[PDB]
């Protein structure tokens, strides 16, 4: 079996712009378990980006978290690369969400 | 994406992952409601026929009517109400080649529409 | 001219 | 309340031996061989060692398994292959096997009879009766599982029963050519099981909602939200209903 | 032309041991451990003894079988139970098992794979591969069976190929209130495979015919008949068509 | 399985009345193999009555034969008794056939 | 005496022993023709479902058209024409939980009517 | 506090 991951980027607390926050890229329901998660800031890879199970439906979940502070110009997204997708899926953070 | 059936009942199987209401919709949209495991052996046939994956079958928790309810709101013979079902998680049920478990109704899985034939 | 079968 | 283990045995060839883990959750909660749910620290060393020893013993046991299954599946010593298991009890008892994502073996309602998913598990089933693990199991589940399970809460019914209520509010986002997309929200609530649903004049609205998989925040709490696209000027017809356990009454909002 | 054995193993408890037989037919014909198709007498003693010995060996072997199956079937040492087998070849190879009337085990088209009829034969199948009797068989069938088969005719292609043509005639029997029942007949023909069919103006009449199971006479020959109930005065519309192999052309009658 | 036998009484040669013949009671397609065959002449059991396989469909066949001579008054039938029938099936000979 | 069906095909089973034309009649009389084993696996399902006995399925020897012919006179995928079939006996075919043999078409057996569903 | 499973 080969399941497509389910990315979603959001913050730990409501963003107050130019105010420190903690990004959470929550990848879910995917298979197999191998999977590399890119934490970007304007394409830029973020060095430290903390990591690390599967739900009752066998789907492998993982959550990635790296501190950050919202701009009204700079940007962030999560870059996931899995054997379920030909090339990588990137999901820009939608503060607006 | 196709249809097959057993004895006094004909089935349709959606191979497009969606939320639970996901089937309900398409299911009734092809006028064949989301499944209802009516009795023992029927389940047995399913699990076996069923290609490997998680399927949704009409079997959710009617939040205010505080009770697990079949889609036709009529009991089955399958009183595997014994899978006690409910723990710090509420929701909907899905079938595996060897399972019948409940979970978050917004999880996208495959579909199992089950109309009767008599 | 029969054969010999292996007990079931 | 319940206690479950989630086992993971993943053969990554050429890359050493299979990466194996054992995890514990009293309910949806993690807890454990460094334990990771603080209140568990309240258990000593000579707990943690009869224990860890165990993982090693399984790590070693699955190692066989992992292999015997290539056996059963005609497979190869090529790709990766993953075995998962869920062993745990409520207060329904769990012993669930999957291999590669597909269901494998399982213990049924009255734990005494299994159910395989294919010719494979089929010849794993037929052995376990020639070895009565139906019962080698029945016990633990009914037996000691529950003992640990209860013998656990006690070390944390403090948080293993806490319940911070969710804090909703609804947003209003414009959609081109006269449509606005309302978004009810749901922050800082625990447990993560919640139910957010929109209603247009008391009618549920599970046809055009846009719920988001209930996401975690980083501090036990959880957040989630449900969105609806409503025609311009006609918001106050659409209400949001939040129903969470730590809630005297379910909320209700209009923006 | 073909050669087949029909084995019979019937446990009649309290009544001794199972009555067992072995029979032979080159085609529908009996032949055999006193042999019963005369031309076979042309075989000596040290044929008849390597042979009979065999029956004894099976009589003895089935004895186990007969029992092992109660085993497999949870059964009892109560009633009777019957095992039948058909082992034989053409020039399709036969190895067919039935138990009690219901189908049991069988060798398929390309003799290398079986087919069981239930959880039972199922665990007789799964052994024969752990003992490759698929092939222990393939041979004989292809091998020696044919050798005997051909090595047989020779001792009687005299009668094992004879063919006395059937002798028809039609009778006329009254049926109350103006109906007559015509009966085409078919005596002294061999082989017993025949085909008698009525026709009303060239239309077959397999809707209201009344054929009789082709019955034997006592001297190799066979007899049989087909009946039709025709309205009074309107016989000569209904014809009888006899088609037998030893017949230049199929017959045809009207009475 | 339990199959009902299939009796049929007929002679070896056409009956020429007060002319010696050989009756044939051909029982077929029945199960189980145990089965007793009565050869009657006006209810009367015939002492000697020669006997003695199953076809591809597993059905047990048997043929019984006893010499006889047709009357235009006396009669014959075949009495079969099997575990497939509650009580016995008797089939009078239908020379007329 | 009842009806059941598999995938893209629905069946009816007569539990009344008769001659071969026996099915044809009743079969078409309930407008569902005597069976036609269309392909490999179908047979497999039958034999398994089929309660223990001998069933007739539309597969006889068209005497003058010197050839075994399906009832729809259209070939099957089942070319188990390999059961060579024909030896000093002609006729019709029947099914067993583990057999497919031919025999005398006047032998009374059970019935298997097999209409398609698409 | 896990259990010990019998190799498959």
């Amino acid at each position: 079996i080969q399941k497509t991951p389910q990315i979603q980027v959001y913050s730990r607390h409501p963003p107050e712009n130019g105010k420190p926050n903690i990004l959470n890229c929550y990848v879910t329901q995917f298979h197999p378990p191998h999977i590399e998660i890119q934490m970007l800031k304007n394409g830029k890879k973020i060095p430290k980006v903390e990591m690390s199970s599967f739900s009752k439906d066998w789907s492998f979940y993982i959550l990635a978290h790296t501190e950050f502070t919202p701009t009204e110009t700079d940007t962030y997204a999560c870059r996931v690369k899995h054997d379920s997708m030909a090339e990588p899926k990137t999901v820009y953070w939608d503060r607006d969400m | 994406v196709y249809w097959f059936c057993y004895s006094t009942k004909c089935y349709y199987f959606i191979m497009n992952k969606t939320t639970w209401s996901g089937c309900k919709a398409n299911c009734q949209h092809y006028s064949v409601p989301i499944l209802k495991i009516e009795d023992e052996d029927e389940l047995k046939f399913l699990q076996r026929h069923v290609i490997p994956e998680n399927y949704w079958i009409g079997l959710s928790y009617d939040k205010k009517k505080k009770e697990w309810a079949w889609i036709d709101n009529g009991p089955s013979k399958l009183d595997m109400k014994i899978r006690k079902m409910n723990f710090k998680s509420r929701g909907c049920v899905f079938l595996s080649k060897a399972r019948i478990e409940d979970i978050d109704c917004n999880i996208p899985y495959y579909c199992i529409c089950g109309k009767k034939l008599d | 001219s029969i054969i010999n079968f292996e007990k079931l | 309340h319940s206690l479950r283990y989630f086992v993971t045995a993943v053969s990554r060839p050429g890359l050493g031996e299979p990466r194996y883990m054992e995890v514990g959750y009293v309910d949806d909660t993690e807890f454990v061989y460094e334990p990771r749910a603080r209140w568990m620290e309240q258990e000593g060393p000579e707990y943690w060692e009869r224990e860890t020893q165990k993982a090693k013993g399984n790590e070693q046991s699955f190692r066989v398994d992992l292999r015997t299954l290539l056996g059963y599946y005609n497979q190869s010593k090529g790709g990766s292959h993953t075995i998962q298991v869920i062993s745990g009890c409520e207060v329904r008892g769990y012993q669930q096997y999957a291999y590669d994502g597909c269901d494998y073996i399982a213990l049924n309602e009255d734990l005494k009879t299994w159910t395989a998913a294919d010719m494979a598990a089929l010849i794993t089933k037929h052995k376990w009766e020639q070895a009565g693990e139906a019962e080698r199991l029945r016990a633990y589940l009914e037996g000691t599982c529950v003992e640990w399970l209860r013998r656990y809460l006690k070390n944390g019914n403090a948080t293993l029963l806490r319940t911070d209520s969710p804090k909703a509010h609804v947003t209003h986002h414009s959609r081109p050519e006269d449509k606005v997309t309302l978004r009810c929200w749901a922050l800082g609530f625990y447990p993560a099981d919640i139910t957010l649903t929109w209603q247009l004049n008391g009618e549920e609205l599970i046809q055009d909602m846009e719920l988001v998989e209930t996401r975690p925040a980083g501090d036990g709490t959880f957040q989630k939200w449900a969105s609806v696209v409503v025609p311009l000027g006609k918001e106050q017809y659409y209400t949001c209903h939040v129903y969470h356990q730590g809630l005297p009454e379910p909320l209700t909002l209009r923006w």
